[PDB]
């Protein structure tokens, strides 16, 4: 239909075990309720936590988190009784946190030029040891002056080297991560540097 | 004769699981997007009837905890059942996968990848033997089928399921690659 009133603009699970959804009164108007029904199987269900989420949130803890199941949700907001409708599959709603300790290091090989030397580390929330995940990293570097950045895909490897680096300038560098079929992370904080001579 | 390390043996399967996983995501996004797109959306999920997948008659884990609960052999097996189970349905899906703007689709004749992956896994499985009973969960090869006239809703119904099943397979192997192949994980 044409209108609809409140929008659920997203859901994001910080690790494939819990998820939060955020709605939005697109309405120029304790008058809202969230109800969901899992895949297939017909019972309606009211939202289970409206505290851990921030206002206009419905947080699904552990008994409510189910893998490989569609979630049919719709906000029921009345004071003006309206609605909308969304299908959320948890495996594709994952968005982790930025990596830690971007350790830069400018190195110096025997006769040739100076190259950088980065190393980083995964965000906290995700525990890879018994491996529910696969992180996918990226790095960007733009020298002080510079306009747009230059992006290198580090892959499943947490270390990296960028050749052809000139004494004369100073750069910035950020690393980032994404779980295999999910969402890119925020850019970690820029660790400035200066190439030697 | 250098008896191939598990490094490669797992490493190699992970890409196959993965091509199978993207193929199904893309095409499905591709398909829902074109045929069966708006208020009609989830008619495949209409009511119980339609929605359920024949690739559900195999008891698969549904959380971290319990998916971390099935032994390396236990986990490997489901993956396989899944493969075999999707060996036929996907025959009817050629239609689907063929005019797919989504590259590799056509060229990569899906029954092949399934077939390939299928061997990779028995192998991974065998090497995780040394001979005890093959006891735990599913005993016999729980090989099912759905059917074989709403033509259009049906293809679509399948795509949803493949995507889902491609996913269970990748996710599981990854656990075993990590837990067994002590290194390239963390
Ligand atoms: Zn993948």
């Amino acid at each position: 239909l044409p209108p609809g009133k409140p929008e659920i603009f997203k859901c994001r699970s910080p690790n494939k075990e819990t998820f939060t959804c955020w709605w939005r009164p697109g309405t120029d108007g304790t008058n809202y309720s969230l109800t969901y029904h899992r895949e297939g199987e017909t019972l309606m269900h009211e939202c289970p936590d409206y505290i851990t989420g921030g206002p206009n949130s419905c947080h699904f803890g552990k008994q409510y988190t189910s893998m490989w199941r569609t979630y049919i949700m719709m906000v029921n907001a009345t004071n003006s009784s309206f609605s909308d409708e969304l299908y959320v599959d948890v495996t594709y709603i994952v968005q982790p946190d930025p990596p830690l300790e971007l350790a830069v290091e400018v190195k110096q090989p025997e006769d040739r030029k100076p190259y950088l030397w980065i190393k980083w580390s995964p965000p906290t929330l995700i525990d890879l040891k018994t491996g529910w995940f696969t992180l996918l990293y990226e790095i960007r570097l733009k020298p002080e002056k510079a306009a747009e950045w230059e992006i290198h895909f580090a892959g499943q490897q947490t270390e990296f080297k960028i050749l052809s680096l000139h004494p004369g300038q100073k750069y910035l560098v950020q690393v980032r991560c994404k779980p295999d079929h999910g969402y890119w992370s925020a850019w970690s904080p820029a660790t400035f540097i200066q190439i030697p001579s | 004769f250098p008896t191939i390390p598990l490094s490669r043996l797992f490493d190699n399967a992970m890409l196959r699981a993965h091509r199978l996983h993207q193929l199904a995501f893309d095409t499905y996004q591709e398909f829902e997007e074109a045929y069966i797109p708006k208020e009609q959306k989830y008619s495949f999920l209409q009511n119980p009837q339609t929605s359920l997948c024949f690739s559900e008659s195999i008891p698969t884990p549904s959380n971290r905890e319990e998916t971390q609960q099935k032994s390396n052999l236990e986990l490997l097996r489901i993956s396989l059942l899944l493969i075999q189970s999707w060996l036929e349905p996907v025959q009817f899906l050629r239609s689907v996968f063929a005019n797919s703007l989504v590259y590799g689709a056509s060229d990569s004749n899906v029954y092949d990848l399934l077939k390939d992956l299928e061997e990779r896994i028995q192998t991974l499985m065998g090497r995780l033997e040394d001979g005890s009973p093959r006891t735990g969960q599913i005993f016999k090869q729980t090989y099912s089928k759905f059917d074989t006239d709403d033509a259009l809703l049906k293809n679509y119904g399948l795509l949803y399921c493949f995507r889902k099943d491609m996913d269970k397979v990748e996710t599981f192997l990854r656990i075993v690659q990590c837990r067994s192949v002590e290194g390239s994980c963390g």
